[PDB]
């Protein structure tokens, strides 16, 4: 059972940092040469950076280099760029004249560190269209902020809510390294119309910002 | 061979 | 110029089968060996099998009893069939020449196969309208809430692709109803709200449903 293990499994670094990822295989790859390094953005097909341990394909930025031998491989990024956030995979080819396998490392997630950036906060009442469905969704958007950790609290008629909201976060911007986040509070139409003031409070470090609206106003 | 399994 | 275009994907009932094909352009499918690979949600890459240029298919041990990888030289295609699918087989499937040791590497775009007993359900699309009493000076945020669909994925574009700057389409969240929901937002110049039309284009290919929603102020 061929195993490829990468070290570390995840890391954070700032633009300009030198970054190293190690991969070790439980047995030597085909011809002691067949290993590639791949870069995957979430959901998208992986893009190959390095092949045959150390060969850089045309068009791949020169800050990527590969090295190693037979069973131990290294990807080096000489100077990290914001677009380099991704999961990096080592891929090996194995076997004999009559048996063939490929194996993948478990992946190393690379996140970009940067200075703190306060979110731009927007709040969206439910649409009349949706209300005609019997359900109401109130949306709070936090735009272009850093770091990822941000407390988002919902208030209905000044009552702090719990259990009735869900969050979702984008991946880092490939130029800005910032995140965006949505928090969605779900109520029934009847519950929604039983209250007047809806607010979302966003807390980051020493700042709290609350955006509110009164139901029925515009 | 460039890959395994070529026989 | 060269491309590997993947076709198939969508919802399959447990115990059912999947058939995915990839069409080569710019090269001959029988000149090279091709792998099929998959990625379960939030997990790493997994090799399914490798069809050598010589026409021998080597399957991963876990996949051999249920899988076949074949090629059609006239149509210039490579195909994966898998039967007796289980929920655990839910994943994005890719065709790829991995290029661990050679210059040529190429991947299909990947397609999601969801294995579930549930029925497909097309999304409802609701506007996240920019505050006509706009509250962020020279910038306004607007969007679309895409709610209550199954299975993944939906794709969202704005103005048929003409609008990409400032767009954040959030990852889908699974709701307690077992249905998915997400939001797509964009920030625009507030001055443009009276000048420019904004339409979100939602595609839910698993249900063969398409929605175009004009997002108006107020």
């Amino acid at each position: 059972d061929i195993q490829m293990t990468q070290s570390p499994s995840s890391l954070s670094a700032s633009v300009g940092d030198r970054v190293t990822i190690t991969c070790r295989a439980s047995q030597s790859v085909w011809r002691n040469k067949n290993v590639a390094w791949y870069q995957q953005k979430p959901g998208k097909a992986p893009k190959r950076l390095i092949y045959a341990i150390a060969s850089l394909y045309s068009g791949v930025p020169s800050r990527f280099s590969g090295s190693g031998s037979g069973t131990d491989f290294t990807l080096t990024i000489s100077s990290l760029q914001p677009e380099d956030f991704a999961t990096y995979y080592c891929v090996g080819h194995y076997g004999s004249e009559n048996d063939a396998y490929y194996a993948f490392g478990q992946g190393t997630k690379v996140e970009i560190k940067r200075t703190v950036a306060a979110p731009s906060v927007f709040i969206f009442p439910p649409s009349d269209e949706q209300l005609k469905s019997g359900t109401a969704s109130v949306v709070c958007l936090l735009n272009n902020f850093y770091p990822r950790e941000a407390k988002v609290s919902w208030y209905v008629d000044n009552a702090l809510q719990s259990g009735n909201s869900q969050e979702s976060v984008t991946e880092q911007d490939s130029k800005d390294s910032t995140y965006s986040l949505s928090s969605t509070l779900t109520l029934s139409k009847a519950d929604y119309e039983k209250h007047k003031v809806y607010a979302c409070e966003v807390t980051q470090g020493t700042t709290s910002v609350t955006k509110s609206f009164n139901r029925g106003e515009c | 061979a460039g890959h395994a399994g070529a026989g | 110029e060269v491309q590997l275009v993947e076709s198939g994907g969508g919802l399959v009932q447990p115990g059912g089968s999947l058939r995915l094909s990839c069409t080569a352009s710019g090269f001959s499918i029988d000149s090279y060996g091709f792998s099929w690979v998959r990625q379960a949600p939030g997990k790493g890459l997994e090799h399914i099998g490798y069809l050598t240029a010589g026409g021998r298919a080597f399957y991963a041990s876990w996949a051999k009893s249920r899988s076949t990888i074949t090629r059609n030289t006239n149509e210039n295609t490579v195909t994966l069939k898998m039967n007796s699918l289980r929920a655990e087989d839910t994943a994005v499937y890719y065709c790829a020449k991995l290029g661990t040791g050679s210059r040529f590497a190429i991947w299909g775009q990947g397609t999601l196969v969801t294995v579930s007993s549930a029925s497909t359900k097309g999304p409802s699309v609701f506007p996240l309208a920019p505050s006509s009493k706009s509250t962020s000076g020279g910038t306004a945020a607007l969007g679309c809430l895409v709610k209550d669909y199954f299975p993944e994925p939906v794709t969202v574009s704005w103005n048929s692709g003409a609008l990409t700057s400032g767009v954040h389409t959030f990852p889908a969240v699974l709701q307690s109803s077992g249905l998915y929901s997400l939001s797509s937002v964009v920030t625009v110049p507030s001055s443009s709200l009276g000048t420019q039309t904004y339409i979100c284009n939602v595609n839910h290919k698993p249900s063969n449903t398409k929605v175009d929603k004009k997002v108006e102020p107020k």
